[PDB]
C-alpha cells in the first residue's frame, strides 16, 4: 500500500472535462480564449467540490476556504494542464479535444504563457512526476497559496503540515533511491506560482478589453483581490 | 452574493 | 559543528551597505525610489561576488551564471530586506539608515509591494528563521530561479541538489524536533518568487516612466528577458 | 558589452 491521504486524493480526482470548441465558429483568438475561459469556469466548479475532500479544508472558516481557493485556483488549473501534457511534446492538453501547439498558442496570444507552462512540463517529465505526486502537489498548492486574507493562520499552517507530511511519507516509501525527492517536488512550486500569477494577469487584461465572454464563477475568481 | 460561497455551502 | 556549505555561505556573507539618502533633497517618492535603486545597484555588485563563493556556480558557463543571476537577483535583494527586518514590527530595514514604515511605503508608491515583503517577514518570524537558513535559502533561490535560458540543465539541477542537501543536512542536525523543517523552508520560496516578480514589474514601470535615475548594473538586471 | 559579464570575469 501507501499513504492514505495520497490514496484519498486519487479517489477525489475529478473526471475529465471536454473543451467542446464551437465547430460553427471561425477559428480566431476570441474563439480560443472563449473556449479556454468556458473550460476553466466548468473546471472551477469541480475544483471547489474536490477541495472539500481534503482533510481539514472544510473545517476552516468559509472565509479561509474562499481565500485559499481565490489564491490557488489558477495554480490548480495549470497543474492539471501540465499533468495531462507529460506524455506529449511541445503541446498542451487543455482537454482531450483541445491540444494547443505553438501555432495555436501564437494565434491565441498565449505563446509566452504557454511556453512557461511547457517549462513546468519539461521539469516534471525529467522528474517522472507520478499521478500520486501530482494530486498531492495540487493540494499543497491550495494550502500553501499565501493569501493575505487568512483568519486562522495556525489552522492553514497545520493543513500545509498534514499535506507535506503525506508527500514526505509517500516519497519515503515509494522512492528510497532519492531521499530528497519530496523536497525536489516542493522546489517545483515557485515556477507554478510564477506561471499562475502571469496567467491571472493575462486573463484579467482580457477581461478589461471586454471582447471575450466570461461566465460568473470564472469572473468571480479573476476579480478576487490578491 | 458570491457563487464561490454558494458552492462551498453545498 | 554543522554543514560545511552552510558554514561557507555564512563567511561569504557581504558586509552591510548604508543607503545614504541625500539629506539636501526634499523628501518625495522620487527621492525614496532613487535611494532604493542606488542601494540595489551597489548590493548587486556584492551579490555577483558572493555567487562565485557558492560551490559549483563558477564552474557553470558564464551564460548560465548570467541566467541564474538575471532570474534571481530581486529574490536575493528581497530575502536580505526580509532577514534584516525579522526583529522589527511592520517596518522594512532596507539599511540601518533606511527603515521604511507604512507611511514611507505609501509616500514611495510601494505599499502593496512592501506589504507582500512584510508577509514574507511574518512567516519567517513564526518559523524563527536562522541566519544559517537565510544564507542557504538565498543560494537555493539563485540555483532554483527557473531561467528559460539555461544551457546545462543537468549542471543547474546538480547545483540545486547540492544546496538542498546542505539545507536538509543542517535541519537534520540542528532541528531534530521538526523532521519536516527543511521542507517548510522550501515551502517559503513561492511567496519570494511572487514578491520578486511583482517588484521587477514595479521597477520596470518606474524605468519606463523615466523620472527616477538608475545606474548601469541595476538597469542591466531590470532589462533582462524573463 | 554587459557589466554583469565584466563583473563575473573578475
Ligand atoms: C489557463 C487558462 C484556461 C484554462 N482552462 C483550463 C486550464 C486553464 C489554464
Ligand atoms: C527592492 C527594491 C530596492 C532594493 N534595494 C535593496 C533591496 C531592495 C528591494
Amino acid at each position: 500500500p501507501y499513504n492514505k491521504i495520497v490514496s484519498h486524493l486519487l479517489v477525489a480526482e475529478p473526471e475529465k472535462i471536454y473543451a467542446m470548441p464551437d465547430p460553427t465558429v471561425p477559428d480566431s483568438d476570441i474563439k480560443a480564449l472563449t473556449t479556454l475561459c468556458d473550460l476553466a469556469d466548468r473546471e472551477l466548479v469541480v475544483i471547489i467540490g474536490w477541495a472539500k475532500h481534503i482533510p481539514g479544508f472544510s473545517t476552516l472558516s468559509l472565509a479561509d476556504q474562499m481565500s485559499l481557493l481565490q489564491s490557488a485556483w489558477m495554480e490548480i488549473l495549470i497543474l492539471g494542464v501540465v499533468y495531462r501534457s507529460l506524455s506529449f511534446e511541445d503541446e498542451l492538453v487543455y482537454a482531450d479535444d483541445y491540444i494547443m501547439d505553438e501555432d495555436q498558442s501564437k494565434l491565441a496570444g498565449l505563446l509566452d504563457l504557454n511556453n512557461a507552462i511547457l517549462q513546468l512540463v519539461k521539469k516534471y517529465k525529467s522528474m517522472k512526476l507520478e499521478k500520486e505526486e501530482f494530486v498531492t502537489l495540487k493540494a499543497i498548492a491550495l494550502a500553501n497559496s499565501d493569501s493575505m486574507h487568512i483568519e486562522d493562520v495556525e489552522a492553514v499552517q497545520k493543513l500545509q503540515d498534514v499535506l507535506h507530511e503525506a508527500l514526505q511519507d509517500y516519497e519515503a516509501g515509494q522512492h528510497m533511491e532519492d531521499p530528497r525527492r519530496a523536497g525536489k517536488m516542493l522546489m517545483t512550486l515557485p515556477l507554478l506560482r510564477q506561471t499562475s500569477t502571469k496567467a491571472v494577469q493575462h486573463f484579467y487584461n482580457i477581461k478589461l478589453e471586454g471582447k471575450v465572454p466570461m461566465h460568473k464563477l470564472f469572473l468571480e475568481m479573476l476579480e478576487a483581490k490578491v | 452574493n458570491s457563487l464561490l460561497l454558494h458552492l462551498l455551502k453545498s
